[PDB]
C-alpha cells in the first residue's frame, strides 16, 4: 500500500490531456518510462493494450488507481474482470461517442453481485 | 429489503456519477480545442512535452470502521512541483487556467470514486471470509457442543431423578 | 449472495448459540439441586448418627482416586481443552465409621457425587468450545452491523457528495467557459 | 504442559468441598504436604487468602488439570478471576448449597459466562 501513490491512465487522447493538465502524469528519469498512455481507435492493438494493462497493475508496484476509458476496457474485458486485487484500483470512465454503461463494468458488476 | 434497495440506489447514484464526469471532462476538451484551434498552438503536445514529476499523487490510507478495515485514497498535491506554463495562447490562456482548474477538481472526484470502489472491493472479500468462518463453526463445533450438552443433561436429569426416588 | 447470505446465516447461528447457552444455564441449575440434595441427606445422617461426615471425609484423604487426563485438542484452527476423566481402582473408597445404618445414605450420596463430578469434567472439557464460540457471534455480529448501520449510509453519503461535487463542476462550465 | 495435569483443584466452603471428597479427586502430595483442596468460611476467610490459594492452583502447581470453585468465593476475587486467560487449568465457578440456583436478574449469557470464569 505505502508505495502506492501514482494515478496511471489507458485513454484516448482527449482524456489524457486533461488528466495531464491536473497533474497526475510522470516520468521516471532513469527508465523514460511513463505512467500515461494513449490510445487510438483504429490504430491501437489489442495485444498492445494489455501489455499495458499488466504492466501498470501487476509490474509496477507504485500505482495506486488506474484510470481507462470504458471502450478500451471492453476490448479487454476478460483479462480486466478477471483482475480482483483491490489494488491498483480500477476505474472505468466513459469517452466521447461510448457513453457509459453500467453493465459492462467489471467492479460495478462484482460489487452489483452481492449487493 | 429496505437494505437491498439502498444498495440499488447506490450503484444507480454512481452510474449517474460516472456519467456526469463524462460530460463535465468532454466540455473541458471542447473548451481546449476552441483555444488550441483559435490560437494555433497544440495544447496536447505542449503538456505531455512539460510533463516530469507528478503534482498530483495519492496516499493510500487504511481506516478501521466498526471493525472491519478499508482501504481509502487521499490525494496529495506536491506543492514543490509547479504547474505549466503554456506558450503562445495569449487571451487563451485563461480558457486554458479554467479548464485546469476543471480538471484538478474532477481528478479529485475521481480519486473519491476509486476509494469507493475499492471499498466495496474489500467489504466484498471481508462477507466471503467471515461466512467462511461461520461454516467452519457449524460444520463441527456447534453440532459436537449441542450434543454435548444434550447429554449432560441427561445425565443431570437421571441424577435428579435418583435422588427423587425418596419416599 | 454475500450480505443477504450473511444475514440469513449470522441469524441462523445466534438461535443455536441462544439455545446453547440456553442448555448449559439448565445444567447448572441441576447441577446446583443436585448438589444440594445430596448434601442436605448427608446433614440428615450427621444429625441422625452423631458423626462428623465433613471431618472423617476431609481427614481420610490422602491420594486421588478421581483424577483426569487433559489434552489439548486442534479442530478446524482453534485449539481446544478437553478432558477425561480417569478412575484409579488401586486406591480405594473412604470406609466412614459409626453411621450403622445410615452408611447406606452416604453410599448412594457418594454415588451421585461421583456421577456430578464426571459431569463437572464434561462440562469442563465443553468450556474452550463455547468461549471461541461466543468470541465468533459478537464478532460476526459487529460485522453485520457494522456493513448495515455504518459502512452503507456512510457511502450513501460519499456518493450523494460525489454527484453534488460533479453537479458544481458542470454548473461553472456552463458560465466559466463556452 | 498438557500430561503432567492430572488433579482437580477446589476452593471451596465445607459441605461442597466434602462432597467432592467423596467422589475420590482430594489428594496430599507426599513430598511437599500440600493438599489440592481449600475449604473456605464466610467470615473468617481473608481475600488476600483466597487469593494466594487461587494464584497457587493456577501458576504456582503444574498439575492440575481442572479448578472447581464456588462462583461467591470466585465473585470475592472477580478482578483476578477475569484476569486469568490460560488454557490450564480450566476454571469452574459453581454454586453452593447455601446458593443453588441464580439470581432471576441475570441474563442465561452471564450466567454461562460466570460458570466459566468470566
Amino acid at each position: 500500500a505505502e508505495k502506492r501513490t501514482l494515478i496511471a491512465v489507458i485513454a484516448d487522447e482527449d482524456t489524457t490531456t486533461g488528466l495531464l493538465l491536473a497533474g497526475i502524469g510522470q516520468i521516471t528519469p532513469e527508465t523514460q518510462e511513463k505512467n500515461f498512455f494513449v490510445y487510438q481507435e483504429g490504430k491501437t492493438t489489442k495485444e498492445e493494450i494489455t501489455d499495458k494493462f499488466n504492466h501498470f497493475t501487476e509490474e509496477r508496484d507504485d500505482i495506486a488507481i488506474l484510470l481507462i476509458n470504458q471502450h478500451i476496457a471492453e476490448n479487454i474485458r476478460a483479462r480486466v474482470d478477471s483482475f480482483t486485487n483491490a489494488f491498483p484500483a480500477i476505474l472505468e470512465i466513459p469517452s466521447k461517442d461510448h457513453p457509459y454503461d453500467p453493465e459492462k463494468d467489471s467492479v460495478l458488476k462484482r460489487v452489483r453481485k452481492l449487493f | 429489503e429496505a437494505l437491498t434497495k439502498r444498495f440499488r440506489d447506490i450503484t444507480k447514484r454512481i452510474d449517474d456519477a460516472k456519467q456526469k464526469m463524462g460530460r463535465v471532462m468532454q466540455t473541458a476538451a471542447f473548451s481546449l480545442a476552441e483555444v488550441s484551434y483559435a490560437t494555433g498552438e497544440n495544447i496536447g503536445y505542449q503538456v505531455q512535452e512539460s510533463v516530469s514529476t507528478a503534482r498530483f499523487k495519492v496516499r493510500a490510507r487504511q481506516e478501521n470502521v466498526s471493525g472491519v478495515y478499508l482501504s481509502q485514497f487521499e490525494s496529495y498535491i506536491d506543492p514543490e512541483i509547479n504547474d505549466f506554463r503554456l506558450t503562445g495562447l495569449g487571451r487563451g490562456g485563461q480558457q486554458v487556467q479554467r479548464a485546469k482548474e476543471i480538471y484538478s477538481r474532477a481528478v479529485e472526484t475521481l480519486v473519491e470514486l476509486a476509494s469507493l470502489q475499492t471499498a466495496f472491493i474489500i467489504l466484498d472479500e471481508v462477507i466471503k471470509v467471515t461466512n467462511r468462518r461461520v461454516n467452519a463453526i457449524e460444520h463441527v463445533i456447534i453440532p459436537r457442543t449441542e450434543n454435548t450438552i444434550a447429554y449432560i443433561n441427561s445425565e443431570l436429569d437421571e441424577l435428579d431423578r435418583e435422588e427423587f426416588y425418596r419416599l
